[PDB]
């Protein structure tokens, strides 16, 4: 018999462990370390962010003053493996979270939330 | 307002980043910090002044600056001018879009208006490529450096090739600005310069020196049309020299005296009789005819 | 409200697929590949070792494979960023033998279907 | 025989591999062309030939180059030296039993043989750690630290600390070797200490007071081990404190003609007796030993 599907389980490794890391996202002043590729794969304005010759992709750093870290945790992990399990607490920021950085299931799966 | 004030403020910030992308000085600028501005704007329901300022400012650059270039370049380096300031727009237009990303997301097609990228495209093709002077003359210079390669010169084929692409880009997914700019103009010069060349050619009074002639314009005409003007205008540019050197002439051909079909027909000229085959029978009614005179000789015989 | 289906595979298969922000590459029967490190490293035990030591592939951002058809390889690569292997069962074989030597159990069991 | 030939081929590049790795000349090879040869053997039936190789290639080294660097250093940097060639090993077997890996995967367990990164753990600890004059010097090293510290000078606790972790480490995911090499002789040398200093203590000649020394000899010990042993001796070095300087000495204490409960019983000393209390519940029959003593004397005013 075939197991399920573990792109996710594992792609959330590198985020957890920071394993082969290659930006830093400076989020309220704290230093999150992340991948470009995959940043880029999964929302169109952190991939316009790298792709441009702005101050983002030349010193390899995010300054986002915006989000929470907690709420910007939730939003990277759902990058990462398109789960969010603790949506349900933050529903309200990480609906705003995921529109700005256009994470557009996200930005669903948080509406289905605040419908209750 | 003070909300008012503030929301003038990030305008003024953006527009002051939009000229700066403008003038080629990218690096400084932070993209989120931009991206973030134009966000808030449009959130708070300012999508209509962020699009109408834009308009401004992209406009205002391609009329003051950018069609100034092109203009001050009339009679020196016309078309690498155009093409530098078209792929210049091109490039500020990539990062000026993405910034205002989120405009192009829930405000423009809720709204009925262009895209960003397409309302560059809009200004630019208006303002610059269709503004009467520069079209004019951008018409002229295409036709007339195609006009010199047919009489025997070199030419910059490149320069042509980047022109008719920026045309077609220029259409939106569709081909009317290189079909009214430059095709329809180009099917009306060649059809008349065909028309001369051809009673040019036919004052020689030699059948196979008129076909070698032709094939080799033909062959040529096509050459052109695959590796520098646009590849969809290949059956036009075929149907109008196959019209004016072959349809219109076919019986004179046929029958002309000493070089005519039955010259060499009696003759046996064989390599002769293969080349008009494949001349005439690209034409509707060209083999129908060759048989129609060949039968007239049969027919003594 | 419906929420709609999960979309990480096709995302990533979007690196793959248009060589988008690469870092590594892959000489495979003389064509060349271009990947990613940290998503290597994560779906194989192998990769992941490989890119972890101060040997030449780290030194140089470039891995000489010659052990695998590049068709395989490019259906191995593919399930690597989306954990679907489309051609599957014209190379099932051959793609049995890639999956056992780089550590990718599930594909190896999906093989072992023949 | 033209199969051993090509498999012995393998082998041979391999083996030229791990022996740049093990002179730490790694950055040249390729992790590509290693692990390939290595599931080439494997994967063709021939993980006893690769595994009974890695035996000779891993022993060769330590024996003749690790130890040797080791016995250079006896009375000269011993522990650091020591710690050196163990950081190395460690550092070596991680690269190599990465490139063996697919041998971990599939030869390793079904052959009821150590994986890679323990056969090289085995090697070290036979072949390095307990070669007669290094396992000699190590073990009283360590315990001249101890003994010294205990006198009151100021030693090494990181290296001691280094040279136990170590020790845990070559058991195997047990404490054989740790217990056997240093704990064993550490309780024995320290059993020897404190019944010599219980002695001193009896000069002192008060019961109270002796209470107090050993409560702070109990928490010297303890606070030791927390900061230069492996925590698992904590309870053990405990009870040889408390056999030695209590379970030995209790009646002694206990029936003092001046300091001893019945002096304190009558010259109301209630802190006294509260510490004398809390040592002695610590050990079988402590108690009882006070409350017989006790006994007698309640028993005799009438």
């Amino acid at each position: 018999k075939v197991p399920e599907c573990r792109l996710a389980d594992e792609l959330g490794g590198l985020w957890e462990n920071s394993r082969f890391t290659d930006c830093c996202l400076c989020v309220a002043g704290q230093e999150f370390q992340a991948h470009k590729a995959i940043l880029a794969a999964r929302s169109p304005v952190f991939s316009a962010m790298f792709e441009h010759e702005m101050e983002e992709s030349k010193k390899n750093r995010v300054e986002i003053n915006d989000v929470e870290p907690e709420v910007f945790k939730e939003m990277m992990c759902f990058i990462y493996t398109g789960k969010a399990p603790n949506l349900d607490k933050m529903a309200d920021d990480l609906l705003a979270a995921a529109d700005k950085y256009a994470l557009e299931r996200l930005k669903v799966m948080c509406e289905d939330a605040l419908c209750s | 307002t003070m909300d008012e004030k503030y929301v003038n403020s990030i305008w003024d910030l953006l527009k002051n980043a939009i000229q700066e992308i403008q003038r080629k000085n990218n690096s400084g600028l932070s993209f989120e910090e931009l991206y973030r501005n134009a966000y808030t704007m449009v959130l708070h329901k300012h999508g209509e002044k962020l699009y109408t300022g834009l308009r401004e400012v992209v406009t205002e650059h391609l009329i003051n600056k950018v069609r100034e270039d092109v203009l001050n370049s009339l009679n020196n380096n016309f078309l690498q001018t155009l093409n530098q300031a078209w792929n210049d727009h091109q490039t500020a237009m990539v990062m000026i879009r993405d910034i205002l990303m989120y405009m192009d997301r829930v405000y423009v097609q809720q709204n009925n208006v262009e895209n960003v990228y397409n309302l560059g495209l809009i200004i630019f093709r208006d303002q610059v490529v269709r503004y009467g002077c520069i079209r004019d003359h951008l018409r002229q210079t295409l036709l007339d450096m195609i006009a010199r390669e047919r009489k025997g010169e070199v030419v910059d084929r490149g320069a042509i090739r980047n022109a008719c692409q920026m045309l077609m880009i220029l259409g939106l997914e569709g081909r009317s600005v290189y079909e009214e700019d430059f095709e329809a103009p180009f099917l009306e010069m060649s059809a008349e310069f065909f028309q001369m060349e051809s009673q040019k050619f036919l004052a020689e009074n030699s059948a196979s020196v008129y076909i070698k002639k032709v094939e080799a314009r033909i062959n040529e005409e096509i050459e052109r049309v695959m590796h520098c003007l646009d590849k969809s205008t290949e059956e036009p540019i075929v149907k109008v020299v196959e019209r004016e050197l072959i349809s219109k002439h076919m019986k004179t051909i046929v029958e002309m005296e000493n070089s005519g079909l039955v010259h060499m027909l009696k003759n046996g000229k064989t390599e002769d009789l293969g080349c008009m085959y494949k001349l005439f029978s690209r034409v509707p009614n060209g083999l129908k005819t060759m048989c129609e005179c060949m039968s007239s000789y049969l027919r003594e015989q």
